[PDB]
């Protein structure tokens, strides 16, 4: 008998599983093309936004922009979003691995083993795999030489999936220098990513200093040397008032006239307080009235107005100044110092150049290239690279990738499968096969013979060649340490853990229930 | 949804949101029922939960099995009121033995 | 009764009888029936083995055992009789409220010799202040406690800046003055129909007074009638006389909801029902049944007259009227007979 | 919440003049009633001005019974 | 409350932030607040936890009765202008002389006081919702003070350690108060890979 | 439930509050008692 | 209580009086 309102469903334990798994596998095979050093990338187009479209390789964005109705698929999409929040790439990996997990779990359901046992076995295998992975980690502490070497290795690895691959060395230098500039600060906002058309992608670069996309005031000096810098949030054009909103009631317009006058002198003496610090460069996020800048030009002090909180932060980091207010005690505020300030034009627009900076805390990369899509995806790729690379700085351990690490995981899981004996062992072997499926897909998109490659790699690992991995420029097994095809431990750890949790939650479902959409 | 070996449900919100859970109170809360006694069971689970906690994992289960067997009795033409009275007596006995 | 009277009459209506004869017979029969009932009415205060409540208890016993709580009658009768015994002598239902707390088995439903709230409202410190007060004094404010939030609307003009400072200081001094009056009153519990300023809550918390705001007016009237205090609107005129007192004050969780308790007042003419129950629908149904119980037992206290149940009254009337029908010849006899035959329906 | 007609009635009942000025509770135009209280009939709060007036008063009839439609009929007849 | 046989779950602060493992989920004998520091330049860690809890915004006071001044003269406006910064200096001196080290305000700041507060090594938090605030108060044993003037050292809150956490790899931050004495309130911080989880 | 050769849940420590089951069973009894208590329904067509 | 049955009978009586004292009905749109 009808129970729900019209437009509501009830799928129980056959159709629920079927729909969930179809959605999961569809999501997986939807993104498999983007993974791998020879991987591909997608085109996503808005429904109607003047056709707002994003050529994309990072799977996280792909799942973000796609509208999915099957609830399990949406769960996976949120999963990828979180994983990107953590490491940047492997969203690709996480989704594809989860998808194959679900497909192979469906195959097990065909074998008709109770899902609860599947969950228990998968939990055991995941524990074993994470332990084996931890056993395979490699640290690099004070060894600055090997450290920086492995760092650029990480850059080259993760970068070689987006379009920037054919310039791996260049952007590798870029990211390495950028993150090394952070002095261990994990605040990526210290890195600004300016993008503007024109020039080859190779022309993209990191300045020696800092850049600002703002307009100078009226003719204050355009270029400044041995610049002294001061930063504040005190609004000027919003003429400083007393927020409660007192009136002004006066008997004669003489009084209103003198009140205007007093307003101007009050502004002027604030300006003079500013100048008492003896500072030739001043900025503020607020808009500045032109009378203040006229006073500034009378002092000949260059001033840049309306650089938002992000810009203020970056200036503070790069120049060491303490963004300020009321300027009341000059000795108690530390100014900002830079070697030189000048205006340079790139492509079409004059930009504010900050060379010779006291603090290397902040930086900003110029993005030259071909397409707003190309530039957009390059932006996204560099952001992911910076994310993973900062994570590397926080945790100075690495893992040998190229599928090699994952195959070690599978090998250990298979070994534990023998000590299992029971139905769980079937799920153990299941997990191992699903894990091994990843580099299979890699070499697949690499157009090499996947079947032999994976078997040979497993043979090498079961032998014990824990270093042997995959070459993507010739399609063969090789020493990863020679090739430096490595990645952060934390990345793959999150991959595994999140995938296991996703598998647990998805399999535990055995009924979908939709209320009628409003 | 009952038992450690039990399996939980996943709900779809009106606004397209999703939620996976095992707590029966939530299960019935998110449900869009129309038949009235379904609403009564939903409110049942809500009351039981925000009085105690889990157990809603099975309270409505008790309800349903009991009502099933009650129908078994009605088929033999027993008037419902005596059934109610007997069930009350049985409940008192059960709790005191418990 | 109405429908069955009409049912028995209708066949005679098939005969072209002028309705007025029928209604005359009806009026005569009803008058005679009422007189018969009053004759065979039973009092108890003439008798010896009645407690002034036993009739009331059995009356609740009878009236209850048809509604949704029938198997808890031995319990609910005792609660309702003891409760209504407190209602004297105003006798009006508005005093004892009914509180439909969600959840719980109705066997756990509570009768409190005091007043409780299903309500509160979260301000800043409401969780900070102690929530036990063993022997407290109840202060009852209708006036709000907040910074000229909704008091008289006024524009103000001030030349000297220092005077503007003094103005804001004086406003806050208004609220502080009110709060000092409250504390120096010596009470610890404050209730308000109107909203309470957070700052005043903070001060009560610091000085270990309990407070609450926005309390519904009806429950406030219940409370003031309970602890004997009189509601106040002028904080200044406060004195110990209008300060209610209670045996003990509390506020304890029931089904996730945050309630407030104060009870044990020896001289309290109004109580309240905390009515546990797992069904929202039980709330309304049990409330309706309880309302019937309360109002019927009130009538019973008013009138020490009882009759047997189970339709026996109707059977006695049927016999009496049928026998009387023999005396009156003609068309009236048949109508009286039909009267009895309809009456026996119960 | 009395309506204008209502307060007019009460004015006539107690013979005391309604005062638009709040201040002067003047002795001569001030009310005089035998008894006033609140009672319950039919679950209805009722304010009663129970009176004895030799000079003459405007009295009221109380109608009791089941059906309000019968009240309409019976009061119309009265 | 063993003496009562109850417990109000309002004292329990359930809080789940997505990310990390499930095992990472950890109770914090303290309160966790969904705001970062009022001014970004302020130090991220604080060892001492002299805490101030305020509800008056760091602004020139405005009596909420419909009110506004009527400045007329040169000197009138000059006096108002002086008062504008004089009041900020007054409140700064008040909070400093109180002996506090860290402050928390219910409402927003005027940026000018934001700086001046930075000038005296007193990190603070802006736009803190009520319930979170009182959790802070009870956890630190402090009180809620409505003025600067009535603020004194005794009402100041104390804790073991307060430290901002950049929990998210690329997202805005959180605030944790690792109070170390007894706290009638506590919070649970839940982490994991799924919003649904 | 977890396939351990002892049905002694006391050793298995699988435990539950008296209040839990007690409230559960009493509440269910009252609920279903009402469910039996009803006979007639009048649904207005949507 | 006697009052219940007494009032019941009185109300039913006058109900019958009222209903039976009707011959025809007029409806307005």
């Amino acid at each position: 008998v009808n129970i729900f309102k019209a437009g509501a469903d009830e799928e129980r334990a056959e159709t629920a599983r079927l729909t969930s798994f179809i959605g999961a596998i569809a999501i997986g095979d939807l993104v498999k093309s983007t993974l791998g050093p020879k991987g591909m990338d997608k085109i996503l187009l808005s429904s109607g936004r003047d056709a707002s479209l994003m050529v994309t390789n990072d799977g996280a964005t792909i799942l973000k922009n796609i509208g999915v109705d099957n609830p399990a698929a949406k769960v996976l999409v949120d999963m990828s979003r979180v994983q990107d929040d953590e490491v940047g790439d492997g969203t690709t990996s996480v989704t594809v691995l989860a998808a194959e997990l679900l497909r192979e779990a469906e195959s097990l359901i065909a074998k008709k083993i109770h899902p609860q046992t599947i969950i228990a076995g998968w939990r055991e295998a995941t524990k074993a795999a994470r332990e084996a992975l931890l056993s395979s980690a490699v640290d690099h502490g004070s060894d600055e030489v090997k450290f920086r070497q492995d760092l650029m290795n990480i850059a080259g690895t993760t970068l070689s999936s987006k379009l920037l691959t054919h310039h791996k060395d260049h952007f590798t230098k870029l990211a390495v220098e950028a993150v090394l500039r952070l002095k261990g600060s994990g605040n990526l906002e210290a890195i600004h990513i300016i993008k503007k058309l024109g020039g080859s992608l190779a022309d993209s670069y990191l300045d020696e200093g800092f850049l600002l996309d703002k307009k100078i005031g009226v003719n204050q000096p355009k270029r400044i040397e041995n610049a002294k810098i001061l930063i504040a949030n005190t609004g000027m054009d919003t003429d400083k008032i007393k927020i409660f909103g007192s009136r002004v009631r006066v008997d004669s317009t003489a009084k209103v006239a003198e009140i205007e006058h007093a307003e101007k002198e009050k502004m002027k003496e604030k300006v003079e307080r500013i100048l008492k610090h003896g500072i030739n460069c001043f900025i503020n996020r607020q808009l500045i009235y032109n009378y203040p800048e006229q006073l500034f030009g009378a002092a000949g002090v260059m001033a840049i107005e309306h650089a938002d909180f992000a810009g203020v932060e970056r200036l503070a980091l790069v120049t060491g100044g303490e963004i300020a207010s009321t300027f009341d005690h000059p000795e108690l505020v530390k100014l900002g110092s830079c070697k030189l300030i000048e205006e340079v034009m790139i492509g079409e627009d004059k930009l504010i150049h900050f060379s010779g900076v006291a603090l290397g805390e902040a930086c900003t990369i110029v993005l030259r290239g071909a397409t707003q899509q190309i530039l957009d995806e390059a932006e996204r790729s560099l952001h992911d690279a910076l994310c993973v690379l900062a994570q590397t700085v926080k945790d100075s351990r690495t893992v040998y990738g190229g599928g090699c690490s994952e195959m070690l995981m599978a090998h250990a899981v298979t070994q534990l499968a023998n000590r299992t004996p029971g139905k769980e062992a079937v799920a153990m072997e299941s997990y191992a096969k699903a894990l091994r499926m990843l580099p299979t897909i890699i070499a697949d998109n690499a157009g090499y013979d996947s079947a032999d490659l994976v078997a040979q790699l497993r043979a090498a690992h079961s032998e014990g060649n824990t270093t042997a991995g995959l070459d993507m420029r010739e399609g063969t097994i090789g020493d990863m340490a020679i090739l430096g095809i490595t990645e952060s431990f934390q990345v793959k750890r999150q991959v595994l853990l999140s995938a296991a949790e996703a598998a647990e939650v998805i399999l535990r479902v055995d009924n979908i229930i939709k209320a009628a959409p409003r | 949804s009952l038992g450690p070996n039990g399996l939980d449900k996943m709900m779809v919100d009106k606004d397209g949101d999703v939620t996976v859970t095992n707590d029966g109170a939530t299960i019935l809360s998110m449900m869009d029922v129309d038949h009235q006694i379904a609403k009564l069971m939903v409110e049942l689970s809500k009351s039981q939960d925000d009085e105690i906690g889990d157990g809603t994992t099975g309270v409505v289960v008790l309800a349903g099995a009991l009502l099933e067997e009650a129908e078994q009795l009605l088929d033999r033409g027993i008037h419902p009121i005596r059934i109610a009275d007997g069930y009350e007596q049985a409940a008192r006995v059960a709790i005191e033995h418990l | 009764l109405a429908a069955e009277f009409l049912k028995q009459v209708k066949p005679y209506v098939e005969e072209g009888l002028h309705p007025q004869i029928i209604i005359r017979a009806f009026r005569t029969a009803t008058q005679l029936a009422v007189n018969k009932i009053k004759e065979i009415a039973v009092t108890v205060k003439k008798a010896d083995k009645v407690e002034q409540r036993k009739l009331l208890e059995k009356c609740a016993m009878t009236a209850l055992s048809s509604k949704l709580i029938s198997q808890q009658k031995a319990f609910f009768a005792k609660m309702v009789v003891d409760a209504v015994m407190m209602l004297d002598d105003l006798l009006q239902l508005k005093m004892i409220g009914i509180k439909k707390v969600q959840g719980g088995a109705l066997e756990d439903s509570q009768l409190v010799a005091g007043v409780a709230f299903k309500k509160t409202f979260s301000y800043a410190g409401f969780e900070m202040q102690p929530k036990k007060y063993h022997n407290p004094k109840i202060a009852l404010l209708n006036v709000e406690l907040e910074l000229k939030a909704e008091k008289d609307n006024a524009e103000i003009r001030v030349h000297t800046v220092e005077d503007y400072q003094a103005i804001v200081d004086a406003e806050w001094n208004i609220l502080y003055d009110k709060l000092e009056k409250i504390h120096h009153s010596g009470a610890k519990v404050v209730l308000s129909k109107l909203p309470i300023g957070d700052v005043a809550t903070q001060y009560f918390a610091d000085r270990d007074m309990f407070c609450a705001g926005r309390v519904p007016e009806e429950d406030l009237k219940r409370t003031m009638m309970a602890c004997g205090g009189s509601i106040q609107t002028s904080v200044n005129a406060l004195s110990a006389d209008v300060l209610g007192r209670c045996q003990v004050f509390e506020e304890t969780q029931i089904g996730g909801e945050r309630y407030n308790f104060f009870t044990g007042c020896p001289k309290a003419k109004t109580c309240t029902f905390i009515l546990r129950g797992g069904a929202e629908q039980f709330m309304e149904e049990t409330e309706r049944s309880l309302h019937d119980a309360i109002m019927i037992v009130r009538r019973a206290i008013k009138n020490d007259s009882v009759v047997a149940g189970g339709g026996a009254i109707e059977m006695e009337l049927s016999k009496y009227l049928r026998d009387y029908s023999r005396t009156i010849p003609g068309k009236q006899q048949l109508l009286i007979g039909a009267y009895a035959k309809a009456l026996e329906i119960i | 919440l009395n309506s204008k007609w209502d307060l007019r009635r009460l004015c006539k009942t107690v013979g005391a003049t309604a005062l638009p000025r709040l201040t002067p509770p003047v002795l001569e135009e001030m009310g005089h009633c035998d008894s006033v209280y609140l009672s319950e009939v039919g679950d209805t709060q009722v304010v009663v001005f129970k009176h004895e007036k030799e000079d003459g008063a405007i009295s009221t009839i109380v109608l009791r019974g089941s059906t309000d439609n019968l009240m309409d009929d019976i009061e119309r007849a009265v | 409350d063993m003496e009562r046989r109850d417990v109000d779950f309002e004292l329990i602060k359930v809080e789940g932030k997505v990310g990390g493992r499930l095992e990472d989920t950890k109770l914090i004998k303290g309160v966790i607040v969904d705001k970062d520091f009022s001014h970004p330049q302020m130090p991220k860690k604080v060892e001492d936890a002299k805490i101030a809890i305020l509800t008056c915004p760091f602004e020139p006071p405005k009596p909420k009765t419909k009110h506004k001044l009527d400045v007329t003269s040169v000197e009138d406006y000059k006096a108002l202008q002086k008062y504008e910064k004089e009041k900020f200096e007054e409140m700064i001196q008040q909070i400093k002389e109180t002996g506090a080290n860290l402050a928390i305000c219910q409402w927003g700041f005027d940026d000018e006081a934001n700086h001046l507060l930075l000038q005296n090594n007193l990190p603070a938090v802006r736009w803190v919702g009520g319930p979170e605030i009182e959790l802070i108060a009870i956890a630190t044993g402090g009180r809620i003070v409505p003025r600067f003037s009535e603020l004194t050292a005794e009402k100041l809150g104390f804790a073991g350690l307060v430290q901002e956490i950049s929990f998210g790899t690329t997202k805005d931050k959180m605030l944790v108060i690792e109070q170390c004495k007894n706290s009638r309130a506590v919070t649970i911080f839940i982490r994991g890979g799924n919003k649904m989880i | 439930c977890l396939h351990k050769g002892t049905n002694d849940m006391k050793q298995q420590h699988v435990i539950e509050t008296l209040i839990g089951k007690k409230q559960q069973i009493s509440l269910a009894t009252q609920m279903v008692r009402m469910i039996l208590k009803i006979d007639d329904i009048r649904k207005p067509g949507e | 209580p006697a009052m219940v049955r007494i009032n019941a009978l009185t109300a039913a009586s006058e109900a019958a009086c009222l209903i039976v004292s009707v011959d025809e009905t007029i409806k307005n749109p």
